[PDB]
């Protein structure tokens, strides 16, 4: 089975610095790269940011462009995205999800960010 | 790990072992023997128990002896 | 980028009742798309993924289809576990769009 | 990139048919040692298809 879990979510200051967490287990992290999205409340989903599985390579969504760094940690097997310059608008539930859009798929169940 | 399972001197059987295409044929008969001492001299034909496609080359071979 | 929007307004059908969704891309993503299902509070599931296949793990009564721009995805019978709120998103481009959504109540 | 995909770019001869090569050994291209690590005329047989 794969177990995708979200933490370092939490109420955070306009301007404020917010680091999240994505657990890998029960697969090769390392193998897989890792997408990260977010859930704004009464909103459809907005993909956030992709790193690839070594990490070298990474794009990120244009609302959070220049703001929102993704980092991750092969050891550690865990995807961080920090998080800059957090706005009111920034505010949702993120969802880390490993290969998204095809079989692989799967989806964290997620922490809630406010700000 | 095992892509075949089977679940089913005086004695002589005889094998020949060989690999063409990824495919190895073994030709088994089982002809008693009377001599203890050496297979007394004889022709046998070998027929093709079965066919297995194994694809993995084989350059060398051993062989299992129980032990008492 | 491309943009994924739903154009199904929220659906009320009753249990046992076949429903119909369509997510619609604003230019040509190919067979790129992939349906989910998410329940509030709840973690989103990939119903289909690309176009036909179903996904593993998803009952057989969700169906992918859709080709090109349009993609379209059909429940055979409704359920109380169904009814959530369902979204698409183009997998065609680096940057990934997320669809509007429509929500399913009994 | 489907890192699920490799092909064998390097390989010391050419396989026969219907034959299987899973060796992930060091190629040794140049004529120094690989030593079983990755050097300078050595390449990791498998490239990930892209």
């Amino acid at each position: 089975e794969v177990q995708l879990v979200e933490s370092g979510g939490g109420l955070v200051q306009p301007g404020g610095s917010l680091r999240l967490s994505c657990t890998a287990s029960g697969f090769t992290f390392s193998n897989y790269g890792f997408h990260w999205v977010r859930q704004a409340p009464g909103k459809g989903l907005e993909w956030v940011t992709i790193i690839s599985y070594d990490g070298i390579t990474k794009h990120y969504a244009d609302s959070v462009k220049d703001r929102f760094t993704v980092s991750r940690d092969n050891s550690k097997t865990m995807v961080y995205l920090q998080m800059n310059n957090l706005k009111l608008d920034d505010t949702a539930v993120y969802y880390c999800a490993r290969d998204l859009g095809t079989y692989d798929d799967s989806w964290g169940q997620g922490v809630l960010v406010t700000v | 790990n095992c892509t075949f399972e089977y679940v089913s001197f005086k004695n002589l059987r005889e094998f020949v072992f060989k690999n063409i295409d990824g495919y190895f044929k073994i030709y088994s008969k089982h002809t008693p023997i009377n001599l203890v001492r050496d297979l007394p001299q004889g022709f046998s034909a070998l027929e093709p128990l079965v066919d297995l496609p194994i694809g993995i080359n084989i350059t060398r071979f051993q062989t299992l002896l129980a032990l008492h | 980028d491309i943009q994924m929007t739903q154009s199904p307004s929220a659906l009320s059908a009753s249990v046992g009742d076949r429903v119909t969704i369509s997510c619609r891309a604003s230019q040509n993503i190919d067979g790129f798309l992939a349906w989910y299902q998410q329940k509030p509070g709840k973690a989103p599931k990939l119903l289909i993924y690309a176009a036909s296949r179903l996904q593993s793990g998803i009952p057989s009564r969700f169906s992918g289809s859709g080709s090109g721009t349009d993609f379209t995805l059909t429940i055979s019978s409704l359920q109380p576990e169904d009814f959530a709120a369902y979204y698409c998103q183009q997998v065609y481009s680096a940057p990934l769009t997320f669809g509007g959504g429509t929500k399913v109540e009994f | 990139g489907n890192y699920n995909y490799l092909y064998r770019l390097f390989r010391k001869s050419n396989l026969k048919p219907f034959e299987r090569d899973i060796s992930t050994e060091i190629y040794q291209a140049g004529s120094t040692p690989c030593n079983g690590v990755e050097g300078f005329n050595c390449y990791f047989p498998l490239q990930s298809y892209g």
